[PDB]
């Protein structure tokens, strides 16, 4: 019953945690860093566009 | 050592399972949701409080994004695996079937029915149904990012989901079935649907905001006895959704003129096959008639799912349809589950009623198993084939793109082709030659005025012997 | 087409053994495979469909696993109602191709009691003379028979016939025929048949003389 | 339950048309999406021929037999035929008719698992140019060299018949233990011949009657031949006439 | 040697992963959500302060 | 089952260890670094491109943040565990000793020497040294957030780190020692230091930016034979750092007037104890003289670490000193490792040379073990006691705050007291009565004009029998 | 102060047993504990310092673990050079308090040969008469002795002395003294001593008469 | 190696000043941060008294003995004393002097692990008001009731001495097997008394000489008493004078 336990509730589950912990979640954190960089460049170009004043003297 | 594994390791590994496969990816997804909701809020704050006075990812829109329009034999396409950011890769004992991939304005959907063991007779473990965001990683390359993930409480009773984006929400329509797959056990299917709204930008305590699984107390069917949504993606027309579907018409009511069955160039075909191949078996009680589901949100609290049937021009059996808004006008893929083994996709001339100008294509076909192989146009009684869609990436030259299985009968060798209606221009072999595959779902879009395409290709992994949906972000190149 | 190669072509095991029968395919079928138990003189019977399902009526000692190109038909506790022909079938594409078949035998070694028969006088009146060498109740079935005519091997005039395994004592019976004419029967004296067998340490050779009664 | 039954000639001369029929009992062929045919060459493995739809007339055929096989139909008499043209000796097989079955999983996937559930009892059809002939039976008489450890064997040698099969029983069906009726081989002349022996205790020779009962129905031949030991004394009494 | 392995390279290490995966990393993701909210409110009050125009007509 | 554990489970659990304890928390920390660097960049972009023309957490600064200045007996303090966001909680077989906590302008530091087994004779497993950010969670409550984490390659040779914030970097100074702890094996210590700069806002590929471990090729000692940094935190004066330290003076050079030894009120004390208790043993070769390390960054590429000694007024043995910039002027805690068991902390009158106006306190003392217990002022030869610092939270009424161990000899019952120099105002019992503890490090700051305080209290957990540093964010209340 | 309670106060085990000696403290010391082996007539010897360290010179059969309030002194393979007094010591605060001590004995059961001695005539000249009852080579040491004078129990005049365990035959020797005067010696006849022992099923009572020689 | 050695009176009358001395050989007390004293009441456990610094004169004392114990010093003669005042009978113990040792881990933590590494050989100091007295030795003579399974025991009964110890050897140190010298008990009168026997084979009574050799050095008393069987015949010869 120990081999069935370790090939049922450990083996596939440890393989699932390994896939989720060195492939999935680090890639989501890297793409979330890319989201921070995208969001920052987006809001910076929004400020560089929509905050701009020019007017000649009357 | 039964006590240590049973107490100190077992339940703790169960907790690490629950954490790092449920609540840590849902919180990273909700974290990216708060990134994007925050950025939208500050951009609205700048557009208010800096608009002075005086005392990303989007779908194919009408801009001339130039691509390669000349046939080459050189490997100009470069496929890229972006499947690693999803819950694609389970363990070696789960087969991942019944997928979905449905993109519109940067916010996708993704569902899959995770089974146990074999791909056919396995027990359904769960059904993720999860929307997200299509992004850019640090190399000008798109990649998916699931924000909101939902699972139904009874995974054996959710079949054939169709999923349409609608105005920063995501509306996914499935079929409740306690008696098995309603295509198969059609006479005993209860005839009941359920729609599950998702939000592509979820919130912290959005209980009734994120997953408000609506009821459907009124389905406008018409002649059809039952209506089921059938196909991965759809379109929106303002407040009106269009889920691809099929309608179970009783065969005694089905009226068809046998003179229209094209037996002209073919001798092994009666004119009585085109009627009988409209069902999955030529003595079946129902007949699969593909179409759409007009779901207008302007009907109040309890809207009505209206079944629009398809026009009878180039009519075959109900397939997973896929209507998709490409370059402004909807284009309607409708797969070849019958004798018409050529690709059957085209521009939509009018949505209600559904009349699709089917493109007269003769170089793109799908692998059928027994009677109706790749490149068969003889009308023969079969319900065979696979789903290989195609996204319209150029309407000026009528070029489209998708992943197609280049073999006659063995559903193998998935090849990302980009083809005109009479000549395949260029192509990318995604895997090895005998890489067995299935249903492929191709969606394309614009990443910074570049046409990228996400083709969810169910590749059978020869290593651990189960089917996994591998995505393939393939850039349509401009230089040939 | 898809070729279905099984290994081994003929396996032999005692009652209660763990029997693993393979069927390797040329193109990779996903799991579209069925196993058939063909009893001798009977129709084939579906055992294990989709390479992992135990069918309704097939007992639990039959199990199957494997997918792709390598397949396993596992018989856990082998029983005397299971010694028959096992075949695989692919359903992934058409033409449906079966394997060559797997013959399953009972591993109970027994030594033959070798007999020999002279031709009758009415057969000599008929014009031909067939010497018959008999080998009853032996195992394994794969054996070696040499026709010797005046201590000289003859080849090109031998027709052998071995029965299928009996369900009583689980052994085999052999029958080889040396079809010869009447004049060529009268041209010789001694007609011998050599038996090479696993349970027999020495080659047992039964013979008879024409002039001896 | 649907019960199949083949019917047709086991005698077909080469370069002719085999005419089989698998009439269906217990079910209609207006049901059952496919109906197949499978042959099995003796000494070789099973191989599949082609299907017919039952409700339709569309066929498929094995491309190794594509230009030859015709599968016809009869909806009224619930039977479906087989027409193998230009038969050769290598087409000697057991032509099973088989009810075909499909396992559709997940009906957005129309590639079913295919197998055969209900098989017919089979029919042995040998392509042979020989004519129907009754057997010639001669006994395998016991001798002094036909003894092995208290066991003395005896039998009958069946020769030169066509077609298959013969039913060779011993002493009107009373003798069962020790009975070994061998399968027949095809001679170089084209006729069948099998052996059939029984191994009895050596002390029972001279007290018990052993007669092989041959029955060949396509030639209507019934042969009963008694097996006796060889006489050894009746030849050496040459009379000296003085 | 199996008990030493499971109390050396599994037991403490699975307990370490459990502490790091249901206490540490979810709390860092929650505080990172709080950082997103702080950063958003900070940059919104920066825009509400330092983007503000008023001038009477001459 | 030796093969499965040895191959399919063992190395995979090693990979999950490495991932979810090294590279996932470092990437979440670097993610928070990119949050804050991005917010600083967009705020600078707004301050440039919206400054038109015409055609958080900070330390105690000079604002009257009113707190409770009246003695009560009611439990008005409410301690809050915020230790869960750090790598405090290891497994049950590791003791976490030699800690650090050093806050200035919202960017802390945290180091700990993780041992194996017992807290004293264990083998040093690793030494995290990691800076971060002090934040606010969703309940107006601070909590730590480590961005940058570094470990030295040889954990047995890094002793007594001191850690000062400096202008969006963090400069941590330790002592290289191949021959054990340089307080103990002082005659054979190599006399070598190393400084490790860290960045409180690290970057993606900041190799030489994040951890540029500087060399120290010139140490200005003076009379002192060796100089070692000794104590958790320090101050900066512009470009000039001040690491707390100690200086190993040879005893034959140490000149002390025995008439200054206060034997007036005490009879069991010779006037010869105040000289001999200046070393850890009254025949030791060296004498511990606490002080500072003036590290001015304006000396070029290779600066000089200058040892400033302490003034001889109320002089005892070298303790972990802690200079901290509170309310503008530096306040100098210097622990009681000797006969002077009262608390010994005060405002700094001048930094170079170090002359500290020691506060004449008589209600706050530390538990000494054998000869010099809580409330002993008799000059006796001992090197006993523990580190219990105090942060100045009010200078107008001279109120300070810290965690103190309310028992005479058994170092137990850590109590967060907030005290005047002659009366403890109010207090919070952090744990149970016999909760054994050690070194406590209290740092305070302002979270939205509220004085919060982070007291790293090494509580011995009675459950799994090892010492863990438990943080305690305690709000100094205003309503009594 | 800190009280150090050991359990058990006197443990008995054969050669090669696993001996676990505890020392429970009143206030929680962290790990500031040392173990002392006090051999009889010798100075104590440091065994296990800091509750987990094997000291230089103490063999590997001694091991220690535990911290906080419960402590374990583990003797894995008990040896004949280890049967002595084991004490704990706390060093966390001062006064340093030892435990009460743990006595360790060899579990080898043996039955006593009981002797008895009348007082000598010169002792009767000295004025007193001490009857001595002897019990040699017994185990366990905890036994029961009743002085009987003319079949009547006397209490209040008994002084017992039992030696420490010998290293030769691993047993004990008892000596009890009934100190009585000369006149009270002459007032009685029979002086008996009852032995209650584990190895003795019946109470063995040795006696003697005053008038009998 | 530093080698300790106690010295002092084992005879101290109650309510007086114990005057011990642990002179140190092999090392100076200018070394060694602490030097302690430990007593051990016989029948009870060890308990610690108080330390002295060696280089300093600062003391600590056990609060159960705080008002009594004085630990003095002598740097020149390398010795340190002990002065337990107002001694009672419950202070009867073995006063060990002990070299103290400290284990400082991590010298920002000044709480050392404390233990004692080098102990003195100990000295038995019994608080008694009795005067020094030599023993009275009377033999435990063997009788007919002193037999058990072929074994006959004999010994000497030592009585009324002070102080400890006596050394009772058998036949000038030649007899070792069977020798059991019992520990002494304190009488109600205040004097010591032990027993000492030897268990010999019963066939050796009348052939071998057994003499216990008592030696008490503080009273200078050496007693040699022979153990003989009791005579039984010399009393019943009453002469009848006719």
């Amino acid at each position: 019953g120990l081999a069935d336990k370790i090939g049922t509730e450990i083996g596939p589950k440890v393989s699932l945690i390994d896939t989720s912990s060195t492939i999935t979640i680090p890639a989501n954190i890297g793409l979330l860093g890319s989201k921070i960089s995208q969001s920052t460049a987006s809001i910076n170009e929004n400020v560089n566009e929509k905050c701009k004043f020019t007017l000649p003297p009357l | 050592l039964a006590d240590k594994i049973g107490t100190e390791i077992g339940p703790k590994v169960s907790l690490i399972d629950t954490s790092s496969t449920i609540t840590i990816p849902a919180n990273i997804g909700l974290l990216g949701s708060k990134i994007s909701q925050s950025t939208a809020s500050i951009n609205e704050n700048v557009n208010e409080k800096c608009k002075f006075t005086l005392p990303g990812v989007s779908n194919l829109v009408g801009l001339p994004n130039n691509i390669c329009l000349q046939k080459t034999s050189n490997q100009i396409l470069k496929p890229k695996l972006i499947s690693y950011t999803l819950p694609v890769v389970g363990q070696s004992g789960t087969c991942i079937t019944d997928p979905l991939l449905a993109m519109d304005e940067g916010y996708f959907a993704y569902s899959h029915l995770e089974r146990i063991g074999s791909c056919s007779r396995g027990v359904s473990k769960q059904r993720i149904i999860g929307v997200g965001e299509v992004l850019d990683r640090g190399d000008e390359v798109p990649s998916l990012f699931m924000t909101n993930v939902w699972t139904p409480p009874n995974p054996n009773t959710v079949y054939h989901c169709s999923a349409v984006y609608n105005n920063e929400f995501y509306y996914v329509l499935c079929a409740v079935s306690t008696v098995g797959d309603p295509i198969l056990n059609s006479t005993y299917w209860s005839g009941s649907l359920m729609m599950t709204r998702l939000a592509v930008k979820p919130k912290s305590n959005g209980g009734g905001y994120n997953q408000h699984q609506l009821a459907l107390r009124s389905i406008e069917k018409g002649r059809y006895d039952k209506v089921m949504p059938y196909g991965p993606s759809g379109i929106k027309q303002g407040d009106t959704l269009y889920f691809p579907a099929v309608g179970f018409l009783v065969r005694t009511e089905f009226k068809y003129n046998d003179s229209n069955c094209p037996i002209t160039k073919c001798q092994y075909s009666k004119p009585e096959n085109c009627r009988l191949s409209m069902g999955i078996r030529p003595n079946s009680h129902y007949i699969l008639r593909s179409g759409l589901l007009k779901y207008n949100l302007s009907d109040g609290e309890n809207p009505k799912v209206v079944f629009i049937e398809i026009s009878d021009q180039r009519l075959s059996i109900g397939s997973p349809s896929k209507i998709y808004d490409s370059l402004g006008q909807p284009v309607f893929y409708q797969a070849s589950f019958s004798w018409d083994t050529m690709i059957k996709f085209g521009d939509v001339l009018t949505v209600n009623p559904l009349v699709v100008n089917w493109r007269n294509n003769t170089v793109i076909s799908r692998p059928g198993q027994s009677q109706c192989p790749r490149f068969n146009t003889c009308p023969e009684i079969c319900w065979e084939g696979v789903y290989n869609d195609a996204f319209l990436i150029d309407r000026i030259n009528w070029i489209s793109a998708g992943v197609f299985l280049d073999s006659n009968q063995t559903a193998e060798n998935p090849v990302f082709t980009v083809f005109k209606d009479n000549e395949i221009l260029y192509r990318a072999q995604l895997a090895s030659e005998d890489t067995n595959a299935q249903k492929t779902i191709t969606n394309c879009f614009l990443l910074k005025n570049k046409i990228w395409c996400i083709s969810l290709v169910e590749i059978y992994d020869t290593g651990d012997n189960v089917i996994r949906p591998k995505l393939f972000a393939v850039k349509i190149p401009e230089q040939c | 087409d898809i070729q279905m190669t099984q290994s081994p072509s003929s396996l032999s095991a005692s009652v209660g053994d763990r029997v693993t029968i393979t069927c390797r395919a040329s193109q990779g079928i996903i799991d579209y495979l069925s196993w058939y138990q063909q009893k001798p003189g009977k129709a084939p019977k579906l055992l294990i469909s989709t390479a992992s399902n135990l069918e309704s009526g097939v007992p639990s000692r039959f199990s199957g696993s494997g997918s792709g190109t390598e397949f396993t038909l596992t018989i856990s506790s082998l029983q005397p109602e299971d010694f028959a022909t096992y075949s695989c079938l692919q359903g992934y594409t058409t033409p449906y191709t079966f394997g060559q078949g797997t013959k399953v035998e009972i591993k109970t070694v027994a030594a033959p009691s070798v007999f020999i028969f002279p031709p009758s006088d009415e057969q000599l009146k008929s014009g031909t003379a067939s010497v018959v060498c008999l080998l009853n109740n032996f195992y394994p079935r794969e054996a070696k028979v040499q026709w010797k005519v005046d201590n000289a091997l003859q080849s090109g005039n031998s027709q052998e016939s071995v029965t299928e395994q009996d369900s009583k004592d689980s052994t085999y019976s052999l029958s080889s025929t040396l079809t010869l004419s009447k004049a060529d029967y009268e041209k010789h004296k001694v007609y011998a048949c050599e038996v090479t067998h696993q349970g027999l340490s020495s080659p047992v050779t039964k013979s008879f003389n024409r002039g001896e009664c | 339950q649907v019960q199949l039954q083949e019917s047709g000639p086991g005698v077909v001369k080469p370069s002719e048309t085999l005419s089989l029929t698998c009439a269906v009992s217990g079910g209609s062929i207006s049901d059952t999406y496919r109906w197949s045919w499978i042959r099995q060459p003796p000494g070789k493995g099973l191989e599949w021929i082609g299907y017919i739809y039952g409700s339709a007339t569309s066929t498929y055929y094995n491309p190794s037999l594509s230009s030859r096989v015709t599968i016809s139909k009869d909806m009224s008499k619930n039977q479906f035929s087989l027409n193998l043209n230009s038969v050769t000796a290598a087409d000697t097989a057991v032509y099973y008719c088989a009810r075909d079955y499909q396992y559709y999983y997940s009906g957005s996937y129309p590639t079913p698992h295919n197998w055969f559930d209900v098989w017919g009892p089979g029919v042995l059809v040998t392509v042979s140019s020989a004519s129907t002939k009754g057997p010639s039976v001669f006994p395998l008489a016991p001798s002094s060299k036909s003894t092995s450890g208290g066991t003395a064997a005896l039998g009958c040698l069946v020769k030169d018949y066509f077609p298959e099969p013969v039913t060779v029983s011993w002493n009107s069906g009373a003798l069962t233990s020790g009975v070994h009726t061998f399968p027949a081989v095809l001679q170089s002349s084209g006729l069948y011949s099998l052996s059939s022996v029984v191994t009895v205790p050596s002390s029972g020779l001279g007290t018990q009657t052993y007669i092989c009962n041959v029955n060949h129905k396509p030639s209507n031949t019934k042969v009963d031949k008694k097996v006796e030991p060889k006489s050894c004394d009746k030849t050496h009494h040459h009379h000296h006439h003085h």
